[PDB]
């Protein structure tokens, strides 16, 4: 009980906010997000582009 | 406590405020209100204890400045018009006193400093008497003023009264002072609404009227003056515990209650006008209420605070006061929602 | 309009500026409620005797004598707080904060 | 202080630095001024010199606030070429947040007041560019 | 008997009682006549004959 | 803000015009939801007081049903007179000022454009 | 609300106090009788909004 | 189960983490709490971090 | 299952055709309901938004002491 | 990290903790009159000069 | 086993003043 | 819809009416006879909508989610009349009175033709299950999972009730036939921009939207077990059912908005599948597998295409289902060895042989096991996500890894080692759970040969 | 509800019923002062109502059949067990004390009902003036904290002073000794094990506390062991007093009225005893508060009101 | 010092020995018969078999194995007049006027 | 009856399925109108749907 109290309840009121856990957190919390966003960005970017200069191959695509 | 001089009294506050409602000069609004503030004293003084009269000076206090300020504004409108008929004001300046007048009478921020201390004072049918039926007249009075009415003015008091009602209710333990700051707010709220469509302003008075008379009439029925008391009447009558869950729940505007019938409908006079950020910030401080109302409710019923030993000899015993229009007003303040429309009555 | 109906703006203003920024017991503002009683009486009397009304001069006397009562009212509270504190001032008058 | 905020509106944005500047720090007095007065008049100050203490302190610190967020905004927005973008009032607000931050001796209220003020000043930008009406007329 | 003090409502108020049937059934037959007069009015008004 | 239309004929809960329009029947769901308020009302009047909920009170039960269902049908009466009212002004200024209520002429779908955005 | 129980019942409380060219004792005229007279014959029945336009 | 025999704020001083080895039942040199890195480890000890 | 519970078709559509038609005229009387108000709020030559002024007949019509009125 | 802390502290543990600051500061009056009327004058004062509530 | 219910703690942190 | 909002309120004095021994029984009886009859709804067409009134209708989208609620609401009974065996007649029939009220909140909520009476009836299904929370909770701190979940749940809907009150009052009607049919594209605009926020922020709180999800974690755990399946099975999928239809209301938007929600699922879902590989807490494991398939769903629903749209609503049905089941096995376990802990109770196959095996379907249905309809409908999404862009099949694969790594991982620690010593109340298998469990999965087996009743309103 | 204002506006004046014989006398006296039949002497000497020592299950007897209700469902206090351990771990003498702080409350309240309604005087023994002077007694031998002390000075603070004292005032001066050895050749196995300190104590309190203020508010006076035997001399100083103290002069028919309608609603009586005070001798968590209330409940005639009980026998429960 | 008064943790009930047979139900044995046999009948019995039969017949759903019949008949008629197979224009061209630039 | 309960809710059922008829009968105002099934009346049959 002790372990699962630790684990599950005890890790907000012992919590300080200072340098390394705003640098960990603005590492994995929002960096991922951007990078995935920037790179599904470009990617559905260059797919509209060659769509609509009709170069993709779209020929036998009618489930969608 | 005569009973005679009881009657006499009551029917000199309401003589006084049906003056106020049915003439049609600015000296008999004057003369009712006058009469009301004078008859009303008593009530605050009928338990005769230091408070009470600590609590009734700074009331006469407060409606004396407005009533001053009241002839002012009457006086300027005189000079500007030289007529005297219930309308809207000839007179930029006595619009402004005549607003903070009645902002001054009605407990509205930042004029409402003695509405939180008033109501800790008195007892609970004197407390029920002024956040009752004491806001009905100047609500007849700024029905009838509302084409001078600047627009500035009545907004920035509505907002600055819902705004700090709810943040002084969040922290307020006792039952009056919490019932003084959600009046305040509640004003703060139908007056928002009042330049558009006064048929809204009418509507959320008579609800908050009810429901304000449910929750007093369920106070001194239990006889319950603070949060622990209100807490242990558990043992005494779980069904009264029902009442107040049900009746704080339709307290903060959650459907399907009624009390959430005025203010979704005085946000369906927001967009008409194009105002959106208004009925969000007011929404938003609707939370702030339902907040402090979920932690009386918390308190009341959906827990089981722990009780003394005596409350044995209280099971012995039914609950002998008065208990009047207790159902009738419970259940006109819980499932009046699918009869809305009946606001029409009320144009 | 006339410089008196300013002069007498100006009083009620002085009057206002008494009434809510004092330092002594609750006699100063009974005394500054009597000068708005004062001033709003004879800004009354002034309008109804210029303009030639003549049923309005049942104005000025029934804006004395209602509120006057009320006045009354109000020296009743002082001696309540004169029959509890012993003195009426109202830095005695924090009872109902807490 | 109807017309100060005219005044502020009136210079286009990110076009001369140093009216918008002293129009923001005005408008940061006067809400400082307000501040502070209605402290005193509520919070009975010790004595004359900490009551004229903390209204020097609240009034120099709104003023500080409105500087730089004025000025913040501006250099943004003439370093992006675009006066209607609210990207700049966003950075503006910002840097009033960490102004205040670094002001209260604090740095996570520093960051809320960032995150805050320049959703707020965004919103202030969304309100000026598409006509949104807080305080709106009656109309029907 | 079951209990030493007699209760206040132990026995039924037939005053009381008789006055609540006397007004539950003078309002039902002034609502049913009421609702008879308008809607005659109403047929003769509009010609609904 | 209807204060002008009521003003010649003042504190008139249900005047001769009312009369007018089709009275609601006593079968009215709305009536009978109110009946049934009155109902909750006399079982809560009951549960209260902590008497038998179902047994005990009903010729109190009954003025408390008759009662509801009274005040309801002259307020559903007093809603539908202000509807018609409402209604008929409305008409009634339509009718009277066409300059600012243009008939707009409907064009079909086979010249108008819509833009079409796709979706992939 | 404005309750209107003097025109209900049709009895006058405070109609004559009300204007200022209103019946007085002796019938002794005000400064502004004809004004006020003419201000109110052009703005009667008409509404507040069209009166004050 | 009780309040003071749960995991609590960051000990400090020799006292508090006495009271600790106490709670947690190990030596008062054998409980090596984590550092206040303000993470939420509380005054959980540290094991040598070894497979069972 | 046809016969003795499921409506036919044909009934679920005329249904839906009467519903739609009251929809859309209800639809169309609540943008003129909007249109209306705006329009004579703004002229205020209306029954409704009537703001009241002084009845002319308090008017006292009797020569006076002074005739110069 | 994420889940338990941060998540935790951006949006619903700032605006709690906002609403009891701010809560704490509105109702530590002393329950003085002079106080209330002095700041009836200043909201007097400053909606008669520094908004212009009358034009 | 049995539900919970608020001890004295809990109406001690309920029962001031000011909360 | 008269036809089954009047049995409820026939059930309610049904249930205020009986003895205190023959309440059970007969709800159970008339509940499940009005589950019989709740299939003459499937009277459906694939071009119109089966309409009842100017205030009801059904499509083929709200028609298995109705269902699937006075399906739940037996199995509801069944679940939660042992915990309360020791409490007061009164507040037994109080309970089983919020559970009737909230059944026909719910009914009435799904089949609401316009808009504002959805809107209304959406916020008031918030009381009864914040009163089943706050009063028949087990833990300490239900008090905070109760404020949470409401607070939440208000302040997205406040803003969504003044954009609904906007279009109403701009357009001129909130009925879904006549937007249909009145239906304008909204250009890339601010005022659109918040129009959007403000009609989505209120479905992607209750869905929960990953960021906002934290008012699960709590309000599962703490919640008894009707509790926990009304907020696991229903409420999500009544957010989901709100956001497809106000999205027909917001394009050619969306298009260019949805980039940043969709991706706060598409990493989001990853990692809180991660907290689900270390949790010593059984129904936080299930709330965040829930929380993992509401994020598909937002996924699905926010890209707008048909494919999408019926892997979304397949995966509803099923998720629903087996969410409810594995919190119908949590709660059995829990009330067996009187602790929420994973690790304490181990091999339990040895002593419950037919629990081990219900274990072990749950566990397979949870990770989308073919034919079943949980991966029709996952698959469906995988391919309308894939026609969306190329590279997210990897943030959709590698899920598919980290789902088995948990719920396997659940089927392990639960029911394979060597048992517990201390622990020697393990009773044998009570009629009651397996009767529930087998009407919680036998419907889902028997709906695998043939989904195409669940499959949306286009197919 | 009976009497209301309406009667009072209808001419019902409690002064009218207010002879000269109408006077509340209370009696006082040590453990075993032999009082007890003392008063009922003045009973049928003055005409007056007596009232015995209101007990544990006098709450009990006033209302329902009168029959003792077990000590479960009222009081959870014995004085037997306190009699055993004073010191008890669960607080018996404290909550017995409260407990009977409260009957005597109830008792004192309907005593006042009575004489205020009928007009005729009251006797009784150990008003609710007079009990502190037990409680005290505890708190100088250590059988109480100090916590206790004080909240049972709030409450007797809070319930007191909406009361007016009695008339008439008796105390029977009884030695240590002579108590200690009438508890002796009495018999009750149970009594003697109290020390004789307790009973100085009692006396000490009587001597020091109670005695100095009714000698000033109200009309007191004092007998010795054997006058109070003579019925006659008692009977003739009380007829032959002079009332000039006390606040029974100066009260009008509005007081006294005011007076008979908080006596008559006997939850606004009991209201303030049991304040929100957590002192762990009285306070008692929700399961078994929840218990013993779903018990009392069931028991036969206090289901529901004392006129709807279908179970004890009661007709037209339909027309009421 | 001692806290408040409280009962001691009521330990958890064991039904099966008060009962051989019973099924966590209820205490007495007949209602709990009464329930099992209400649970097995009206929860497999009767919703489960019927509801079986019945989603197993419905109407040809959505009118769409009609559909397929309609297809049946169409490309029957555009193999037999020489029409291509499907149209790439939903509606009729002469109908449509294009915005003109 | 002794099982009088038992009935509550079917008849409370199938009137409230009556009901749904009479609100079928509230909304014929486009009864034999819809351009798909506009049909001339058979003899013995007055309604297309009732
Ligand atoms: N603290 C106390 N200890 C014992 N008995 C008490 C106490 N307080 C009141 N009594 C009552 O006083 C009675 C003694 O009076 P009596 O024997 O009638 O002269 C006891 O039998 C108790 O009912």
């Amino acid at each position: 009980i002790r372990w699962t109290c630790a684990r599950s309840a005890n890790v907000y009121p012992n919590f300080r906010p200072n340098t390394k856990t705003s640098l960990l957190g603005a590492l994995f919390g929002i960096g991922p997000l951007i990078f995935w966003y920037y790179v599904f960005k470009t990617d559905r970017d260059r797919k509209e582009k060659l769509i609509q200069e009709g170069k993709l191959d779209r020929t036998f695509n009618i489930s969608y | 406590m005569n009973p005679i001089i009881l009657i006499i009294i009551l029917m000199t506050v309401m003589l006084g405020t049906i003056i106020v409602m049915i003439s049609t000069h600015w000296l008999l609004i004057w003369i009712g209100f006058e009469m009301n503030m004078l008859a009303i004293i008593p009530i605050m003084m009928k338990k005769h204890n230091p408070r009470a009269t600590e609590a009734s000076t700074k009331y006469f206090l407060t409606q004396s400045t407005a009533s001053m300020l009241l002839m002012m504004a009457i006086i300027i409108n005189l000079m500007f018009s030289g007529q005297w008929t219930v309308m809207k004001l000839f007179n930029p300046m006595a619009s402004m006193l005549m607003t903070m007048a009645l902002a001054m009478k009605l407990g509205m921020a930042p004029f409402h400093f003695w509405v939180p201390e008033v109501t800790q004072g008195i007892p609970l049918s004197s407390g029920l008497i002024l956040l009752t039926w004491q806001k009905l007249a100047p609500m007849s009075v700024l029905y009838q003023i509302l084409p001078s009415i600047n627009l500035d003015l009545i907004l920035t008091l509505s907002i600055l009264s819902i705004t700090i009602g709810g943040w002084g209710g969040l922290n307020q333990t006792q039952l009056r002072k919490i019932m003084a700051y959600s009046s305040i707010a509640h004003m703060g709220w139908m007056t928002a609404v009042l330049l558009y469509n006064p048929t809204m302003t009418l509507l959320n008075l008579i609800i908050y009227i009810i429901m304000t008379s449910t929750m007093f009439t369920l106070f001194m029925a239990n006889s319950t003056t603070t949060t622990l008391s209100l807490s242990h009447t558990w043992n005494k009558a779980p069904i009264m515990t029902i009442l107040v869950l049900i009746t704080l729940l339709s307290m903060g505007g959650l459907p399907p209650l009624s009390g959430f019938m005025p203010k979704w409908m005085i946000i369906q006079e927001m967009t008409k006008n194009d105002s959106i950020i208004l009925p969000t910030l007011m929404a938003i401080t609707a939370l702030l209420n339902l907040y402090f109302y979920m932690r009386l409710t918390y308190s009341t019923a959906l827990t089981m605070f722990p009780s003394t030993n005596n409350m044995k000899m209280k099971w012995q015993f039914p609950t002998t006061k008065r208990m009047t229009l207790l159902p009738t007003m419970t259940v006109l303040s819980t499932m009046l929602l699918p009869l809305t429309p009946i606001l029409s009555i009320l144009e | 309009m006339s410089l008196v109906y300013m002069n007498i703006m100006m009083a009620f203003t002085v009057s206002l500026t008494g009434l809510l920024m004092y330092r002594s017991h609750l006699m100063s503002s009974l005394l500054c409620l009597e000068g708005m009683m004062l001033s709003l009486f004879i800004l009354a009397t002034l309008m109804i005797l210029n303009s030639h009304f003549t049923l309005a001069s049942m104005m000025p006397i029934i804006l004395l004598v209602f509120a006057a009562c009320e006045a009354a009212l109000g020296l009743s509270l002082l001696v309540m707080v004169s029959n509890t504190y012993g003195t009426d001032y109202v830095q005695n008058l924090n009872l109902l904060q807490c | 202080a109807k017309t100060l905020l005219h005044q502020y509106w009136d210079i286009p944005e990110g076009t001369e630095c140093h009216r918008k500047t002293y129009a923001a720090t005005s408008i940061g007095g006067a809400s400082g001024l307000v501040v502070s007065a209605y402290s005193v008049a509520l919070k009975t100050p010790t004595s004359f010199l900490e009551g004229v203490a903390r209204t020097g302190r609240y009034t120099f610190t709104a003023a500080a606030i409105g500087a730089i967020f004025g000025l913040t905004s501006c250099i943004s927005a003439q370093v992006r070429e675009k006066p209607d973008d609210p990207l700049n009032y966003l950075i503006g607000g910002c840097a009033g947040g960490l102004t205040l931050g670094a002001r209260t001796r604090s740095y996570g209220i520093g960051a809320a007041a960032c995150a805050y003020m320049g959703l707020t000043a965004a919103l202030v930008k969304m309100g000026q560019l598409e006509g949104w009406k807080v305080f709106a007329e009656p109309k029907v | 008997k079951f209990y030493i003090q007699e209760p206040p409502h132990g026995s039924p108020n037939w005053l009381k009682v008789g006055l609540t049937l006397g007004t539950s059934a003078f309002l039902w037959i002034y609502l049913i006549k009421q609702h008879n007069e308008d809607v005659l009015e109403y047929k003769r008004r509009n010609g609904l004959e | 803000m209807m204060t002008g239309r009521q003003a010649r004929a003042p504190l008139q809960f249900l005047p001769d015009e009312a009369r007018s329009l089709p009275p609601p029947k006593l079968t009215d769901p709305r009536l009978a939801y109110i009946g049934f308020l009155g109902y909750c009302s006399g079982l809560i009047d009951n549960a209260i007081r902590r008497r038998p909920v179902l047994s005990a009170g009903l010729h109190r039960q009954f003025l408390y049903i008759t009662s509801f269902v009274f005040v309801g049908y002259y307020l559903l009466k007093r809603q539908d007179y202000m509807y018609a009212v409402r209604d008929h002004d409305m008409f009634s200024y339509i009718k009277s000022h066409p300059e600012d209520f243009p008939e707009k002429d409907k064009k079909t779908y086979r010249e108008v454009f819509e833009e079409f955005h796709p979706v992939r | 609300p404005f309750f209107d129980v003097q025109k209900k019942l049709g009895v006058d409380l405070d109609h004559w106090m009300t204007i200022q060219s209103a019946e007085q004792p002796h019938r002794i005229p005000a400064r502004c009788h004809a004004f006020e007279k003419e201000w109110i014959e052009c703005a009667h029945g008409i509404g507040s909004i069209r009166a004050e336009k | 189960i009780t309040k003071d025999m749960l995991p609590g704020p960051y000990p400090k001083t020799p006292e508090e983490r006495a009271a600790a080895a106490k709670k947690y039942n190990m030596r008062v040199e054998d409980y090596e709490p984590y550092p206040d890195d303000g993470m939420g480890y509380g005054d959980y000890p540290k094991l040598p971090d070894r497979s069972q | 299952i046809a016969r003795t519970f499921f409506d036919a078709p044909e009934k679920n559509y005329e249904r839906t055709m009467a519903i739609l038609q009251i929809e859309s005229e209800k639809a169309e009387l609540r943008l003129k309901e909007l249109e209306v108000r705006r329009l004579m709020r703004a002229k205020g030559d209306g029954p409704w938004f009537q703001y009241p002024t002084i009845d002319k007949a308090l008017i006292d019509h009797s020569p006076k002491a002074t005739p110069d009125n | 990290l994420l889940d338990l802390i941060w998540l935790e502290t951006i949006l619903p543990k700032t605006i709690s903790l906002a609403q009891m600051k701010m809560s704490t500061t509105i109702t530590s009056q002393k329950g003085l009159i002079k106080l209330y009327f002095l700041s009836f004058l200043i909201t007097i004062l400053i909606s008669t000069t520094l908004l212009n509530f009358h034009e | 086993a049995r539900q919970w219910q608020p001890d004295v703690e809990w109406a001690e942190q309920y029962g001031g003043a000011v909360m | 819809m008269l036809k089954y909002i009047i049995p409820t309120m026939m059930l309610m004095p049904l249930t205020w009416l009986s003895k205190n021994s023959m309440i059970w029984i007969n709800t159970t009886l008339h509940s499940l006879l009005i589950s019989l009859t709740s299939l003459l709804l499937l009277n459906q067409f694939g071009d119109n909508s089966l309409n009842f009134s100017l205030t009801f209708f059904s499509d083929s989208l709200s028609t298995p989610l109705l269902i699937l609620t006075m399906w739940l609401l037996p199995l509801m009974l069944m679940a939660s009349q042992h915990h309360l065996s020791k409490e007061n007649l009164a507040r037994k029939k109080l309970f089983i009175s919020m559970l009737i009220l909230l059944q026909l909140f719910l009914i009435m909520t799904f089949t609401a033709t316009e808009l504002i009476f959805f809107y209304i009836m959406f916020e008031a299904t918030l009381v009864p299950t914040l009163i089943i929370i706050t009063r028949w909770g087990n833990q300490t701190e239900r008090l905070n999972a109760g404020l949470y979940f409401l607070f939440y749940t208000l302040a997205g809907s406040l803003p969504l009730l003044v954009a609904l009150i906007y279009i109403q009052n701009t357009m001129g009607s909130l009925n879904f036939l006549i937007l249909q049919y009145w239906v304008q594209p909204m250009p890339n605009s601010w005022s659109n921009t918040f129009m959007w926020l403000a009609c989505m922020m209120a479905f992607m709180v209750k869905m929960p939207l990953y960021g906002l999800h934290l008012w699960l974690p709590k309000a599962h755990v703490e919640a008894p077990i009707a509790g926990s399946m009304v907020l696991a099975a229903i409420l999500l999928k009544l957010g989901g059912y709100g956001m497809m239809r106000i999205t027909l209301l917001l394009n050619p938007i969306t298009d260019f908005m949805a980039y940043p929600f969709i991706m706060l699922s598409l990493w989001g879902m990853i990692m809180t599948s991660s907290i689900c590989l270390r949790q010593t807490d059984l129904k936080s494991l299930i709330a965040y597998s829930s929380v993992s398939h509401m994020a598909l769903v937002i996924v699905a629903i926010l890209i707008q295409t048909p494919w999408s749209y019926m892997g979304a609503t397949a995966l509803m049905i099923a998720h629903g289902l087996t969410s409810s089941m594995l919190f119908c096995l949590a709660n059995s376990n829990y009330e067996r060895v009187h602790s929420r802990t994973m690790i304490l109770a181990r091999g339990l196959q040895t002593l419950l042989p037919l629990m081990a095996a219900w274990w072990l379907l749950a566990s397979l249905t949870n990770l989308a096991l073919p034919p079943s309809i949980n991966l029709i409908g996952e698959l469906f999404v995988v391919m309308s996500t894939f026609s969306w862009s190329n590279i997210t099949i990897i943030l959709m694969g590698l899920n598919m890894v980290i789902t088995a790594l948990y719920s396997l991982y659940m089927l392990i620690t639960t029911q394979r080692g060597k048992h517990t010593h201390h622990i020697n109340n393990i009773l044998p298998s009570f009629t009651r759970e397996n009767a529930l469990m087998s009407l919680h999965m036998l419907p889902l087996l028997l709906l695998s040969l043939n989904p195409k009743i669940i499959l949306g309103p286009l197919y | 509800l009976q009497y209301g204002p309406l009667a009072y506006i209808l001419g019902e004046k409690t002064t009218k019923k207010m002879t000269e014989n109408s006077k509340l006398i209370t009696v006082d006296g040590n453990i075993c002062s032999g009082k007890s039949k003392l008063a009922k002497e003045v009973a049928e000497k003055l005409g007056l109502k007596h009232f015995p020592e209101a007990g544990i299950h006098y709450a009990d007897s006033t209302t329902g059949d009168g029959k003792p209700l077990p000590v479960r469902f009222s009081g959870n206090c014995s004085l037997e067990k306190f009699y055993d351990d004073p010191k008890s771990n669960d607080g018996n003498s404290y909550r017995l004390q409260a407990w009977l702080y409260a009957s005597r409350l109830l008792q004192y309240a309907d005593a006042l009902e009575h004489l205020l309604s009928t007009g005729q005087g009251v006797v009784l023994e150990r008003s609710i003036y007079s009990d502190f002077v037990f409680l005290e007694a505890m708190y100088r031998q250590g059988f109480i904290r100090k916590q206790c002390v004080d909240h049972y000075n709030q409450v007797k603070k809070v319930t007191v002073c909406e009361y007016l004292p009695p008339h008439v005032v008796i105390y029977v001066d009884v030695p240590v000794s002579e108590v200690q050895s009438r508890i002796q050749k009495k018999g009750n196995p149970h009594e003697m094990k109290i020390t004789s300190a307790y009973l100085q104590d009692i006396e000490n309190v009587y001597k020091g506390t109670f005695l100095p203020e009714m000698s000033e508010k109200c009309e007191v006076l004092q007998y010795s062991a054997w006058e109070a035997e003579d019925a006659e001399k008692v009977v003739e100083d009380i007829q032959y007093l002079k009332y000039d103290k006390g606040p029974w002069l100066d009260q009008d028919d509005r007081k006294l009225h005011n007076l008979r309608m908080l006596v008559q609603d006997k939850l606004e009586v009991l209201n303030y005893t049991s304040i929100p005070v957590f002192l762990p001798e009285v306070t008692i968590g929700a399961h078994q508060s929840d218990r013993v209330f779903q018990e009392f409940t069931e028991l036969p005639g206090r289901k529901y009101r004392a006129g709807y009980n279908e179970d004890v026998g009661d007709k037209w429960i339909w027309l009421k | 010092t001692l806290r408040w008064q409280e009962d001691p943790e009521p330990e958890d009930e064991n039904l099966y020995e008060k009962n051989p047979d019973s099924h966590g139900y209820d205490k007495d044995p007949a209602v709990d018969v009464w329930n099992m046999r209400v649970v097995f009948f009206f929860g497999f019995s009767i919703v489960l078999v019927l509801g079986s039969t019945f989603v197993a017949y419905l109407p040809d759903y959505r009118m769409q194995e009609w559909a397929r019949r309609e297809a049946e008949r169409l490309v029957k008629y555009r193999e037999a007049h020489g029409l291509p197979l499907m149209e790439s224009n939903c509606f009729d061209p002469s109908k449509i006027q294009l915005p003109e630039d | 009856r002794d099982h009088w309960i038992h009935v509550l809710v079917p008849v409370g059922f199938v009137f409230g399925y009556y009901l749904d008829r009479k609100n079928d009968e509230k909304l014929a105002a486009f009864r034999n109108k819809s351009l798909l099934y506009k049909r001339e009346l058979k003899p013995q049959e007055e309604v297309t749907w009732k």
